[PDB]
RNA sequence: GAUCGCUAUAAGAUGCACGAGAGCGAAAGCAUUUUCAACUGUGUCCAUUAAUCAAGAACGAAAGUUAGGGGAUCGAAGACGAUCAGAUACCGUCGUAGUCCUAACUAUAAACGAUGUCAACCAAGGAUUGGAUGAAAACCUUGUUCAGAACUUAAAGAGAAAUCUUGAGUUUAUGGACUUCAGGGGGAGUAUGGUCACAAGGCUGAAACUUAAAGGAAU
């Protein structure tokens, strides 16, 4: 047997019968709210990372992406009149880019604004 | 050593060549137990049938309910480094096994390694022919 | 001569761009050339979804970005050899 | 003015 | 034409030193510290090409004496 | 004690998604963030200072050479396991040179838009990258006039046709300026000679002899 041996402690984990463990944890969980989903938590015996599925639901085709360091990332959006399939900012634009950090709105339009990850 | 119900997670890891059914405590560290597509059959194309993932997944939750392990945290991830990031076959069928098995699903996430830059791919210039 | 105008390609005001490594067959191919198909597919298979929500939260999503190379394209019918007019049609 | 005509091919 | 790129621009006035200027040349032989700036040294023998057109020119008319010759 | 799971380090290489018939560059080429060129604006200056160019000179993918460092992944040679009549290959595994950086050489590619450079004229459209000037409250919506990469239609023009139209139009109704190249197919980019390189090779480059086709676009 393998499990004869071990004592389970609580955060449980099950341990042999020591603790530079980390446990990731999802933000809803903690916060028993489901409107905190897209976010991991890690905690030692840590951090934040945005969930795979936000990260990739969110990056737009016809935008530009911006990235600064905490990471920041963002995206400029279209405007209600805009009908070109197009918003792209030029690069003094984005140079100025670099948590509500959007109203840089006045530089370009932006809405997808998070914190991917904190070390 | 065991307790009562404890959330796991299951790092169901399956390609098109094999899969794998692994369930650790939500540290990560400890496994419980971890059962592959090659220890339930006997023929090396099967490695990876949904029979063979449904089979080993089955068995799998028998002992995490036995240990007191009944709710997963999915991870479903494939050979996705420089490789195909889709995960194989018998991905579906080992999952919807453990859900027929009569055990509480957590999160399902997507595991699967996405390079944000790569080294080089298998094949050279003019790849498999 | 030339079966297509564009030379197959799509770029017109630069002279090179990067390889790509075709996602079936691993094979090089430039990047503009890439026959590139975007695709979104749940984690949890639509003939699976009822025993998940039976015994269980929204769930989500795949993205990745698949390229392909001519032959693998053609072969996987990802594009088909279209006739001769319709090969100006380009939506 | 020259700018007024000025805001191809041979 | 542009002299050496192949831009066509038509930026003009419209009415209703140079040589001095064109020593650019001192300001990139810069190429002291970056050795291995080839897009430099390739626009060095552009803006050179320049001065030594117009350094023909005005020798042929007068407004320099003809031992002119620009070195480094 | 493999595969696999979490956590840690250290170099090497890479620079996803954003990434587009979008941008820049003479071409080769350029993708993490913190000197040069061009466009537009002008009641600024000079005054033909210009165009194309034998000789001559820069830059020039990849591979390759020499000497160092680096040496993860992949991987000409090679070794295995397959498949096959054989397979000295395609399939799988392992693996030296190389793949990376520095310094010096080599100077060739389907180095292609197979379309030389400069200048005038030439049917009808929507959209696009950077301007400036109006309208509309920097970003988006509209008008105007330039520069740039393109795309759509043509009952027209051209062509052998495919197709081209911002030319491959304004050519027997034959002449805008300049440079380069070609003369049926082979022998042959071979011999000899000359020259450049450490070398592989590059550049210049025949003849003897042989033969009624070789080739292009469309049915």
């Amino acid at each position: 047997e393998p499990f004869s041996k071990k004592e389970w402690y609580n955060v449980q984990i099950v341990v042999n019968k020591q603790l530079g463990r980390v446990v990731e944890v999802n933000l809803a969980d903690l916060m028993e709210n489901e409107k905190f989903g897209a976010y991991n938590y890690k905690f030692k015996c840590h951090g934040l990372k945005l969930t795979t599925d936000k990260l990739r639901s969110i990056v737009k085709k016809w935008c530009t992406l911006i990235e600064t360091s905490i990471f920041c990332i963002g995206f400029t959006s279209r405007k209600s009149n805009q009908i070109k399939k197009t918003s792209y900012a030029k690069s003094a634009q984005i140079k100025k880019i670099r948590p509500k950090i959007v109203a840089c709105s006045k530089v370009f339009s932006m809405d997808n604004v998070y914190i991917r990850k904190v070390k | 050593g065991s307790t009562k119900d404890a959330f796991g997670v299951a790092h169901i890891y399956a390609t098109f060549n094999d899969t794998f059914v692994h369930v650790t405590d939500i540290s990560g560290k400890e496994t419980i137990i971890r059962i592959t597509g090659g220890m339930r059959v006997k023929a090396d194309r099967d490695e990876s049938s949904p029979y063979a993932a449904m089979t080993a997944a089955q068995d799998v939750a028998k002992r995490c309910k036995d240990l007191g392990v009944t709710s997963l945290h999915i991870k479903m991830r494939g050979e996705g480094g420089v490789y195909s990031k889709t995960p194989g076959p018998g991905a579906q069928a080992a999952l919807r096994a453990l859900a027929r098995a009569n055990m509480k699903i957590g999160r399902i996430e997507d595991v699967t390694p996405i390079p944000t830059d790569c080294t080089k791919r298998k094949g050279g210039r003019r790849g498999r022919r | 001569t030339s079966k297509r105008r564009n030379n197959g390609r799509s770029k017109k005001g630069r002279g090179h761009t990067q390889n790509v490594r075709c996602s079936h067959c691993g094979r090089c191919v430039p990047k503009d050339k890439a026959i590139k198909r975007y695709q979104i597919k749940n984690i949890v298979e639509a003939a699976a979804v009822r025993d998940i929500s039976d015994n269980s939260y929204k769930l989500p999503k795949t993205y990745m970005k698949l390229e392909y190379c001519v032959s693998c394209g053609i072969h996987g019918r990802v594009v088909r050899v279209r006739s001769r007019t319709d090969r100006r049609n380009r939506l | 003015t020259a700018a007024s005509e000025a805001k191809n091919s041979y | 034409g542009r002299m050496y790129n192949p831009g066509r621009g038509i930026s003009r006035r419209c009415i209703p030193e140079d040589l001095y200027f064109l020593m650019r040349a001192v300001s990139v032989r810069h190429l002291e510290k970056n050795k291995k700036d080839k897009d430099a040294k390739y626009h060095l023998i552009l803006i050179e090409s320049k001065i030594h057109r117009l350094t023909r020119y005005y020798k042929s008319a007068k407004v320099l004496e003809a031992s002119f010759k620009y070195d480094a």
